[PDB]
């Protein structure tokens, strides 16, 4: 349809990250939610009659894992790996890959929601 | 009077398992043996790994020691050699072999084929012993310029690695451009060198595959129709391509490249094809030789530069190595013996191959004589021919040519070969045929070879055994008897042929009598048996993915690795566009099995001028204490 | 990035041996992509021309896209910090597009340059960063310091090497002096 | 339906081997592995219960090519095909046994004929080699100078020829063109003759059978 999927991009500008942080880390972030949880949400919202409605609250219990989770990956990446140095790419590559993992993990989850 | 043999690889090597089988033929009760090698001159690297024969293996042994490396590292300009003396009870048997100095290989694998300067390089170091197992060796490694003169030194151990040695270096911004080279060797044996090519240069990939297949590998010369090239152009992930296309082709003699001024042209592609065809007179004309016949053996090639109606991006895809002949069929003599015997059939495996060098497919050949005999060749382009003999002293000529239809008799392939008999001890006339099914063979089925026997009737109860040898990449594999009651002339022994026989086995053969006035004598044979290259083991990938095809960039997938247990895999993912740009240099297994091919110590396939000449062409050594003993060898390469 | 990648293994076990894999092709694509055409690199303070190629691949869906260059303090072009370059373009299907951009490299290093598009109608984006060397204008020359013999029966030896004149390097460019050491053998 | 409950998961057939043999000259078991309904067993590996060292792995068709010598006697032999397939217990091989009688020849003379012959899944086109071999005692061996050779194939005569042999040797390969008119057996059946005892005139002959691709 056309007035869900407003409503949800209405929905993905409220999630928010601490812009302190460096410019690499929020561009792989806001990258991992856009392509594994944004794409295929978008794709499946697209896909609905205009008299059917969705569910936003279970949505806006998205945003919150999908906070919890970003903050994890920011902690693992900080300070968590031990095995090259701190705030380094490499630490960001070897995190990135299980942050997408619970990423995927957490859409395949609420692919429920969208529906009464 | 019985004997007492030794049988030894050819070539000895350095910190490996070699085989010396040991035999006692007419020999009663049990025989302590020991056997030592010693330094040739001079006098001990190893006295240990005696045995005790007994009958109830049919007095048959093998000793296996690996001897140390150390006296071996002073000197190498010049070949070295031990002693190998072994004491059979109280008789002494000794003789000389040749010792190498190469001890493995190092396979390199360099992830990309082309890198930019600025851009780090990462490359592996497999390092395996003469069988394909993993080995704890050290490695020097040095990074050559465009120039040869190093860049980076290095020093490694594959202790404790399983063979696997991760480098990485990181281009310098001012470098030189062109071929550059990585050269790794053993530690211990640094004449010994190996090496891979990459590529520095200034480029950004492209965005799609041009490929240039002309409609035949070849021209033939009185065609006249001219040379019939097919371009094609898809995008790197499967589309289309619409563009306009130019075509060029020149004559390639040597080394020196002209081109022909009036043939390019501009065929412009719809739906990715497009077809430009060489008139003969263009090429008669770029030329100054108006002589068409002259211009044989010439090669063309066609340079192809394709750029989209968008005009954003142009690629260049060049297909050399177009042979301008007069006959679509070349006849080669590589695996054919030559060497037979007299009344038995000399099987022919001739290979008949395109002009390119790709082996022909379903081509009959003939032989020109006795015209009765056709074959058709197979699917490794090995055709089996067999050829009885007359009893007769003389050299057989024989000649073969290819008899295809709708093809004129003056343009068929010719080829003649030169075979001389085997010859027996002071003319007894005590041959040995090895009768064997030559095909490719897949790992797993048996095979049955035929211990095929003739000598007169008076000496048929001599006999009773027949022993064979089973080479293979370097080392003998297998050794035992063939037992054979008398009376009896066909045996036919049932061979287990594992995926351990991989890529070829020189299986050989020998019995032993006394005749005419009571002299020892010795009989062999030889057989070049070719099997499928492939892996030892076996290893493929796959997707776990069944359904939602053409992932889509960001999305995960799963991928499916399918290998032997305890194994462990190295994996890299390459962008398609590389190998567009410049795809030489690449790993396969094709390249392993070349390489270890090209380091056996047999050098002619099968039989031989006499039993010496047979053990010595499949890389042994067999002597005896009555004195019947193999040819001296000192090169590390046999005579061109 | 959207292509072919090509995944090659290769098996090192202790027992069995060696293998390698045939290589086996996973081809990632998307229904509507940028595939943004930088050179390797652009000299410095000279105008270059940059293509943005937009494709298309519904059977039978005519497309409306909106590319846009964001403003990077590096180059110079007509986007700014204040005003945005846009175009409204249109792509028939199973069609490419091709859009201009002129961008004027300013200073040294390594540079990013993106486009960003936004399909109507439907909700669909591909925007792409792309990064191109940027040079000073100047070739590479190479010239010989010196070369001398060293014997030191024959000439101990203290030897100096002056430094080059460098009088035509480039100012703020890295300059490499590379140093040879090889003996002299003698035989028969 | 035809799940059949069995305490064996093969079957041992003895369809295609041939039931006489020669003495003192090889014998070409051909054993037929199948699966208990019917359909032909792959890679498994059968071997002979004496000198258990022998053993074969199948082929894709079903058929595996055992060999076993024979003495020089006139006693009937006794074949026990065992199949010895891995993860299955003693108790779970299939077994099997064969009795095969001797060619007889004519007066007791020693006269035998003998065809080996490659056994795959031959495929029309490629050629077959055939060794006529014989055996003879060299007090008759100058009175044979060919081999006369016929073609069974649907019920006819598909080529009869000759192979010309040169006294001297006791081994010839005849070469066949297995076109496709071969499809899908033929019986190679050959022959000589001599003269031999006291001047009788006897003859004396050999076949195969050859299954090409269907
Ligand atoms: C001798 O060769 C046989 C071949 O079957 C092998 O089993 C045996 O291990 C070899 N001897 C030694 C000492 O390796
Ligand atoms: C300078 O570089 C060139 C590469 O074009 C190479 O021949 C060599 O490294 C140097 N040659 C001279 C003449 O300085
Ligand atoms: C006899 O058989 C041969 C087999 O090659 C065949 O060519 C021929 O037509 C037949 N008939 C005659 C009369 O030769």
């Amino acid at each position: 349809a056309n007035n869900h999927i407003r409503t949800v991009l209405k929905l993905f500008r409220t999630i928010d990250l601490d812009d302190s942080k460096k410019s690499f880390y929020l561009t792989a972030a806001k990258y991992g939610i856009q392509t594994q949880l944004r794409e295929p949400i978008i794709r499946i919202v697209g896909g609905y009659l205009p008299s059917t409605k969705l569910s936003e609250a279970c949505v806006k219990n998205m945003i919150s894992e999908v906070y919890e989770i970003e903050g994890d990956f920011y902690s693992k990446f900080s300070y968590a790996c031990e095995d090259h140095a701190p705030y380094s790419v490499e630490c960001l590559e070897d995190a990135r890959d299980d942050y997408l993992t619970q990423l995927v993990e957490l859409f395949k989850e609420t692919k429920k929601c969208l529906r009464e | 009077s019985p004997m007492y043999s030794i049988i030894t690889p050819n070539i000895l090597r350095l910190e490996s398992e070699e085989t010396m089988v040991l035999e006692a033929h007419d020999a009663q009760g049990d025989v302590p043996v020991t056997v030592t090698v010693h330094d040739f001159p001079g006098k001990l690297v190893l006295s240990s790994e005696k045995t005790v024969l007994t009958p109830a293996t049919n007095h048959m042994g093998n000793v296996t020691f690996t001897i140390p490396a150390n006296e071996f590292k002073s000197e190498k300009g010049r070949n070295k050699f031990v002693t190998v003396q072994a004491t059979f009870g109280t008789q002494v048997v000794e003789k000389v072999v040749l010792v190498s100095l190469q001890s493995g290989y190092l396979f390199i694998q360099t992830d990309k084929t082309i890198y930019t300067p600025g851009s780090t390089v990462l490359y592996r170091i497999f390092t395996v012993n003469h069988k394909l197992l993993p080995v704890g060796r050290t490695v020097m490694v040095n990074i050559e310029n465009p120039e040869g003169i190093p860049v980076k030194q290095d020093s490694l151990s594959s202790q404790n690695q399983l063979g696997v040695l991760p480098l990485s270096w990181d281009i310098p911004e001012l470098v030189n451009m062109g071929q550059w080279k990585i050269r790794a060797y053993y530690e211990n044996s640094p004449q010994q060198v190996f090496s891979t090519e990459f590529e520095v240069k200034e480029y950004v990939l492209p965005s799609f595959e041009v490929i240039v297949e002309p409609t035949e590998k070849f021209y033939y010369i009185y065609n006249e129709k001219g040379l019939e090239v097919t371009i094609t152009a898809r995008f790197l992930y499967g589309k289309k391509v619409e563009g306009t296309a130019f075509v060029i082709f020149g004559i390639q003699d040597g080394e020196q490249r002209i081109s022909l001024p009036e043939s390019l042209k501009r065929i412009p592609i719809e739906d990715g094809s497009g077809e430009v065809v060489l008139s003969r007179k263009v090429l008669l004309d770029g030329v100054q030789n108006p002589r068409a016949e002259d211009l044989v053996g010439k090669s063309l090639y066609v340079s192809a530069t394709v750029i989209l109606h968008s005009g954003s991006d142009m690629v260049q895809a060049e297909r050399s190595g177009i042979p301008i002949v007069t006959s679509p069929y070349q006849i080669h003599f590589t695996k054919t013996p030559k060497y037979f015997k007299p009344g038995m059939p000399f099987d022919l495996m001739v290979f008949v191959t395109n002009p390119d060098g790709s082996p022909a497919y379903r081509v009959p050949v003939a032989v020109q004589g006795e015209d009765t005999v056709q074959s058709l060749t197979q699917g490794d382009g090995v055709a089996k021919l067999s050829i009885n003999t007359h009893p007769s002293q003389k050299p057989l000529s024989i000649t073969v040519r290819t008899k295809k239809q709708e093809l004129s008799e003056a343009e068929q392939a010719t080829r003649t070969m030169q075979a001389l008999p085997y010859s027996t001890v002071g003319n007894s006339n005590n041959y040995l045929h090895l009768s064997v099914l030559r095909t490719e063979l897949r790992p797993g089925e048996t095979l049955n070879v035929n211990f095929l026997l003739r000598m007169d009737r008076a000496h048929e109860a001599k006999i009773r055994y027949y022993t064979y040898l089973i080479m293979n990449k370097g080392r003998l594999l297998k050794a035992g008897r063939q037992v054979r009651e008398p009376g009896q002339d066909l045996v036919v022994l049932p061979l287990s042929i594992t995926t351990d026989f991989i890529p070829s086995f020189r299986l050989v053969a020998y019995y032993t009598l006394i005749g005419a006035s009571g002299q020892r004598e010795v009989v062999a044979d030889s057989v070049w048996v070719d099997v499928k290259d492939s892996c030892v083991g076996s290893l493929v990938v796959k997707s776990g993915q069944s359904e939602d095809r053409q992932p889509v960039p960001g999305q995960q997938m799963t991928l499916k690795i399918e290998g032997d247990h305890g194994a462990r895999v190295v994996l890299v993912a390459v962008d398609k566009g590389v190998f567009v740009l410049n795809k030489k240099n690449k790993l396969t297994q094709s390249k392993i099995w070349d390489v270890v091919e090209k380091a056996d110590i047999g050098c002619t396939p099968g039989s031989g001028k006499d039993y010496a000449g047979v053990f010595s062409d499949a890389g042994l050594t067999f002597t005896s204490s009555s004195g019947q003993q193999t040819a001296q060898r000192a090169e590390l390469q046999c005579p061109q | 990035s959207i292509t072919t990648w090509e995944i090659l293994a290769v098996s090192m076990s202790d027992k069995k041996g060696i293998c390698v894999a045939d290589p086996f092709e996973v081809t990632v694509m998307q229904d509507f992509f940028i595939d943004l055409r930088l050179p390797y690199s652009v000299v410095r303070n000279e105008q270059v021309e940059i293509r943005a190629v937009l494709y298309n691949y519904r059977q039978n869906q005519e497309l409306k896209v909106r590319v846009e260059l964001l403003h990077n303090p590096a180059f110079c072009s007509l986007a700014t910090t204040k005003r945005r370059h846009q175009q409204t373009v249109t792509i028939p299907p199973k069609s490419s597009l091709s859009v201009p951009y002129v961008i004027v490299p300013l200073k040294t290093g390594l540079q990013e340059v993106e486009v960003k598009a936004a399909v109507y109608h439907h909700f669909i984006s591909d925007g792409v960063r792309k990064s191109l060397k940027v040079v000073p204008e100047g070739i590479r020359m190479n010239k010989t310091v010196a070369v001398r013999t060293l014997d030191p029966e024959r000439l101990v030896q203290k030897e100096d090497i002056p430094p080059a004149d460098l009088s035509d390097q480039v100012p703020d460019t890295e300059s490499e002096t590379r140093i040879l050491l090889q003996g002299t053998p003698v035989a028969q």
